């Protein structure tokens, strides 16, 4: 039996070109005690066409991304504790000039 | 024969044999035990604010198999071998068979889900040959086999939906409801095969090729025609005539006629001038059918968004893919630089633009005091003597469709483009067998705790194509297919760092030409 | 031949050729290790006050398949295909073949079940075609095929009750033991299957035709008959004579009689006027047997309840079946809303009814002095000259019985409907061989304790049925078994969203007319 938590970071982010580089939170609620270490997963479930790709699951909080085609992002990140385990979503929408 | 013994071989293939191309193709499948086990009843009332989603159904739990889209038999190489090199192609045989069947047993015991094998559990497939159920294959959903072969796709659970009442949820007294288990089906051990041939009917051959050659400009631009038309009129009401010229395409008599329209609205994409926030379902065509209004895209055959090099597409008309892909249920808004939006612009010279009018026609009579009036209409059906293209079947749009079994039909080139076919390739439904669990009692009430299970094997489908020759004494190159990338992050129709199939464009057949 | 090999393929439909139907169906069974292997001494004494309720018998760990009732063949669209097209219908010939057999062993350790098969655990199956047991399959009892292919269904344990001695639980020195074990019966491994044909005997065909004209009414009413009735006397006894008119049928001479009758009570359904607050035990019609006295529902074949259209049934006289099945020995009063309780009004020209006296017989010898005086009857049996309908089938009801091995009986009409064989379908009886536990050292007495253990696996049933075409010249149409709701909130004859197989009206087999 493993527990459950809440992700929550929004979800719209709008961003746009030329300012395509972003990075993403992991806030967590609740407040996690200072023992219990977090494990992360961030996967790339849409993209564009043509999307080159630099955004390997970093397994870390912060969530670097290049090189963004116009377009809609998903991630599904993927919070894994010792006895927690939540999930969440979040679209990047990135229009064109 | 047995368990420690192969019921069949791995063939992927293509065998380019003169004007004749054997396709097979072998895929690993995933079945889940669907409902567990059991018929159930699905509906629905007005979501999204529409009556026209209102339906009333049942869902099974047999799966289905689905290779009904072009990539599941064709490589992107053996597309590209096609359609710059042929003008036609079309189905002849058909060969499935699935094999290697093993199914696994799932055993969440403390949250320790052991998946150990049953050699005794049995899978039942059979094939619906009498077209005796709804046929849902032909209607572009998913659960396909997949584009790229080491792919396990899981199969589609086979569901229905026949008629409500009043645009409701609720039956009519002619809803039907078909029972699978009363077809007789082959029980498929884990040392077991099921083959099935099937040869399909005659059918047109695709035309894949576009016109060399406009329809309204097919005399010869050098010689004027011996028929004269009505100018003008004098000062009196006398009638004046001109003899039409010889390349004054837009006045001489014409012969042949373009293809049915309904005037669709035209988007703008890449830079664009569309107009901001527009919610675009209350103003898109619709076709009313009994009750309520359904939206109907693609329009039927005959028009074709998008002229040539411009960024106006009618979004109403057109095939709209993804990329890769997508999560079931998603109402996630995609851009254009998700989807493989699909132009029709090599059937220009034969079909109308959908977002423009088609032509206009004489409103009064005219006289002395009433001058004469035209107007423009925005549809205009089959007229005799008229000649239009059908729809381009992609690599990645659907193969045939099933004509309904009404009274009759006019030519029925299915609107999502392939082939129509009145006796299509039957439905191979499959199922896992419910193995019960611990029954210690007799109840009259039937078994509802089942061993939790699904199984998985390999399918194969071989299928066969005739071929149009292409035969044209063109001086010239022609425009083909070919892999022109400028600045490639990544090979397309290929993985990527991820492993994920990348395909970046849809690949259409019209690229030989061809003179009306 | 071995464990990764199927032994037999799912088989389930139905093939109308010409006057001849065969029905094939395949179901699911699940066998329980019943009685932990073991002969039992089930008794009773007088439960709810009765001594009829007093047995004494065996229970045997063998479980039994019972295909007696017509909705483990007949799907109710080839049912309504049957009961709107033809006359009569017989059974010819069966085919019962038993495969896929699979023996899972549960290892309750620790409350953690798990449920793995032996591949070396055997399955016994005879077929009792001798007829040396006591056949307890035609008489009414659960545990049949589904009616519904997808439903798997446990077998039931095989029991039966021999002689008490005077009305208690203690045995007579006639009562037997019938040790089934010493029956010949093949040992099935998971790779092995059991074949077993039959034919049937030459019985009649079911009359399923409703009669066109009455029984009391059977002359013209146009010309009138050449006999006469006594009417009346004079002033002196002189008799009087009247000429029989023309259509005057409640005083014509008759020449055929109806059949058999007990004047059993009438009760309203629908909106009612029944007696308030009804013990309905003590009432009823019974028929004292060696000691106890017994409740006998149906009464004897001869009768009907509901006249027509009208809300009184003779609830002793009918055959009330549920919606759904039941879980086993339930105290539920059910309403009237739950059952189908089923009529035989269309029988009714032939049949008298149960809830009304038959009719009235001189009770004295008149003279001068005593005035005539008539006295009615409640019951009157077989008379020569008589005629009947047989009880109704229905697709939820019994197809066959045995005919108990006495000297003598008239003629062998179930009063449960269905068919009287004397040779009836030999009952396939099953179980789990008993496989031993860890038995360390040698004693006399026998092993007790057991590796617990059931078995499952398919079984699919072949009946053959010949049929008597319908061959009338009436001129309007006919009533026939439409399905007619009026606003359904789900299909009947199918599941809902639970799941669950749905019927909600019993349906007969009296819908073609036939004059007498």
């Amino acid at each position: 039996v493993i527990k459950e938590l809440v992700v929550s970071a929004g979800e719209s982010v709008q961003i746009t070109l030329p300012k395509n580089e972003v990075q993403l939170n992991a806030y967590v609620l609740q407040e996690p005690p200072k023992g219990e270490t977090y494990t992360y997963d961030w996967q790339l479930i849409t993209h564009p066409r043509d999307y080159s790709g630099e955004m390997e699951g970093k397994h870390s909080q912060i969530l670097k991304l290049s090189k963004l085609t116009p377009g809609l992002y998903e991630f599904k990140v993927i919070v894994e504790g010792q006895n927690a385990h939540g999930e969440g979503y979040v679209n990047v929408t990135v229009k064109p000039e | 024969d047995g368990v420690g013994n192969a019921s069949g071989d791995w063939h992927c293939d293509s065998t380019w044999m003169g004007d004749r191309v054997v396709t097979k193709s072998t895929r690993t499948w995933v079945l889940p035990s669907y409902n567990n086990h059991q018929y159930r009843e699905i509906k629905s009332g007005s979501v999204d604010g529409s009556n026209a989603n209102a339906y009333f159904g049942y869902s099974t739990p047999w799966g289905y198999f689905d290779f009904n889209r072009f990539h599941s038999h064709w490589s992107p190489r053996d597309w590209q071998r096609l359609i710059n090199n042929y003008w036609g192609f079309r189905p002849r045989s058909l060969r499935v068979k699935i094999f290697n069947i093993q199914v696994k047993e799932v055993t969440v015991q403390d949250s320790t889900t052991t998946i150990a094998n049953n050699l005794t559990s049995t899978v039942q497939v059979f094939t619906d040959d009498d077209y005796q159920l709804p046929y849902v294959v032909g209607n572009g959903t998913e659960g396909c086999l997949p584009a790229f072969p080491p792919q396990v796709f899981t199969l589609p659970q086979y569901g229905y939906a026949t008629l409500n009442r009043d645009n409701t949820e609720n039956p009519t007294e002619r809803s039907s409801f078909f029972c699978l288990e009363y077809f007789p089906s082959k029980m498929l051990r884990t040392g077991n095969n099921f083959e099935f041939t099937y040869n399909f009917e005659e059918v047109p051959f695709h035309s894949s090729f576009a016109p060399s050659q406009n329809l309204f400009k097919l005399a010869n631009p050098l010689v004027d025609q011996y028929l004269y038309r009505f100018v003008s009129t004098n000062n009196t009401g006398g009638v004046q005539f001109n003899k039409n010229l010889a390349g004054r395409y837009a006045n001489t008599y014409k012969n042949w006629f373009p293809g049915p329209m309904g005037r669709t609205q035209g988007w703008n994409l890449g830079s664009g001038v569309n107009r901001a926030s527009v919610s675009a379902f209350a103003t898109t065509n619709r076709m009313e059918l009994e009750g309520a209004s359904y939206q109907v895209p693609p329009q039927p055959n005959g028009m074709t968004n998008n002229l040539q090099g411009s960024n106006t597409y009618a979004l109403e008309n057109t095939m709209i893919f993804n990329s890769q892909p997508a999560n079931p249920g998603t109402t996630a808004t995609y851009l254009e630089g998700n989807m493989l939006i699909t132009s029709e612009s090599e059937t220009q010279p034969v079909n109308r633009v959908a977002y423009n009018v088609g032509g206009q026609m004489a409103t009064n009579n005219q006289s002395s005091t009433t001058a004469p009036a035209t107007g423009t209409y925005n549809l205009q059906e089959i007229v005799p003597g008229s000649v239009w293209m059908e729809r381009d079947v992609y690599l990645q749009g659907p193969i045939w469709a099933k004509i309904p079994e009404t009274g009759a039909h006019f030519h029925p080139s299915p609107a999502m483009g392939g082939f129509g076919l009145k006796h299509p390739p039957p439905m191979m439904l499959i199922k896992n067998t419910p193995v019960p669990g611990n029954i210690t009692s007799f109840s009259d009430v039937p078994v509802s705790s089942f061993i939790t299970q699904y199984s998985t094997g390999q399918v194969t489908v071989e299928m066969e194509w005739e071929l149009k020759k292409e035969n044209s004494k063109r001086w010239n190159p022609e425009i083909q297919y070919t892999n022109n990338y400028n600045d490639p992050q990544f090979v397309d129709f290929a993985p990527d760092s991820t492993g994920e199939y990348r395909t970046t464009r849809p690949i259409g057949t019209r690229y030989l030409t061809r003179p009306l």
